[PDB]
């Protein structure tokens, strides 16, 4: 992945955990948007995030965001059974010939 | 309710050939973008191809390219991998995904048509 | 003297598509050794003339058909290419000689939260001949009624926005398009 990531972030229900999200100038640094996703084991990925606060339409608030330089977080407070998935970072890259969308690493969060 | 659904994917032999298809409803086809992107078994998510709505921006990943054409339709509501050559490290599952004229990072998946070469 | 390539192409700003500049370039040495020797030109490929040859000619009139358009949208800057700003906003002629150059321009037309100066003819009656702009702002009539009034239901303005976010992709990036025409 030309993003980065810790490999496993995960903690006690009632807890908040900040699922980072480092990468370089050209996918973080040039403003374009950060996703996050998630992948329940033997489903496709289903996006939940945006930028700070984007949520799509049918997914619990606990999931918020925001941005810090070249990097990013999913701040999840008080987490639950359901929240029992893969998580992937995103960006865009503008590279010149390259102009792709990137993936992170992968964080697996329990409870 | 966005709806990408892919057929095409099976085993094949290594160094054999195969064509992903990605068939496409509820949305302007010709107008966002395209990107085709796998999932190896025990594996996070590695970028394949992409490919735009005029589709003059056609772009593959380093391991991928000059391996892969992906081709799409605007008319047909339909987008194509055109498979060939397969590497050991192609067993995936390959998702089919669209971006959005709001962010174009913004991405819609397919249920995913498994890939496994042997 | 050494004659303007450097305000067509380093300029503080670009017009639209609907409303392209035509900058007549003549009486100079025009050298294009500067133009094709830098990487930053990403669509320096071009009809008639072979880019090498161009500081080996010379032309009666060149021109410079300054404008920005999406990123996707710069195929249909070619002769014969049909699309939507190929046939509303901006026709080359089936004869075309002469050399188009486009790069990207997040850095300049596309400012945090958008930049929606940057406008294309959506609609037009017809078809556009070859090297004609229409800066017209009449309300475009779709449908079997004619309105002829406030932009109701099959009556349309003609504009639209592009909308250059930051975030957005290459793909509806604003791309910055020169369109030099000779003899």
């Amino acid at each position: 992945p030309m993003l980065t990531q810790p490999p496993s972030v995960s903690g006690a229900p009632g807890q908040t955990v900040t699922i980072s999200c480092v990468g370089s100038s050209s996918n973080i640094g040039a403003g374009y948007e950060v996703h996050w996703y998630q992948q329940l084991p033997g489903t496709a990925p289903k996006r939940l995030l945006s930028g700070n606060s984007d949520r799509p339409s049918g997914v619990p608030d606990r999931f918020s965001g925001s941005k810090s330089g070249t990097s990013a977080s999913l701040a999840i407070t008080g987490l639950q059974a359901d929240d029992e998935a893969d998580y992937y970072c995103q960006s865009y890259d503008s590279s010149l010939s390259l102009s792709a969308v990137v993936f992170g690493g992968g964080t697996k969060l329990t409870v | 309710e966005v709806h990408l659904v892919e057929s095409g994917g099976g085993l094949v032999k290594p160094g054999g050939s195969l064509r992903l298809s990605c068939a496409a409803s509820g949305f302007t086809f010709s107008n966002y973008a395209m990107n085709w992107v796998r999932q190896a078994p025990g594996k996070g998510l590695q970028w394949v191809s992409s490919i735009t709505g005029s589709s003059s921006f056609i772009f593959y990943a380093d391991s991928v390219k000059g391996r892969f054409t992906i081709v799409r339709d605007n008319a047909q509501n339909s987008l194509y991998l055109q498979m060939n050559s397969l590497r050991d490290e192609d067993t995936a599952v390959y998702y089919c995904a669209r971006e959005r004229d709001d962010y174009d990072t913004r991405l819609d998946w397919g249920q995913g048509t498994l890939v496994t070469v042997s | 003297n050494l004659c303007p390539f450097g305000e067509v192409f380093n300029a503080t700003r670009f017009a639209s598509v609907y409303a392209w500049n035509r900058k007549r370039i003549s009486n100079c040495v025009a050298d294009y050794s500067v133009l094709y020797n830098s990487a930053s030109f990403s669509t320096f490929k071009c009809y008639g003339v072979s880019p090498t040859k161009l500081n080996d000619l010379c032309f009666t009139n060149v021109y410079a058909d300054s404008f920005v358009i999406r990123g996707d949208e710069v195929r249909q800057i070619a002769p014969g290419q049909t699309g939507k700003i190929a046939d509303y906003n901006y026709k080359l002629p089936d004869d075309f000689t002469g050399c188009v150059i486009a790069w990207n321009s997040n850095n300049l037309d596309s400012k945090v939260g958008g930049n929606y100066n940057y406008r294309y003819r959506l609609f037009r009656k017809s078809n556009l001949k070859p090297f004609e702009r229409d800066i017209s702002t009449e309300i475009y009539q779709a449908g079997s009624k004619p309105c002829n009034g406030v932009e109701g239901f099959n009556c349309y303005f003609p504009l639209q926005s592009y909308g250059f976010q930051p975030t957005n992709g290459v793909g509806y990036q604003p791309y910055r398009v020169v369109v030099l025409s000779f003899e």
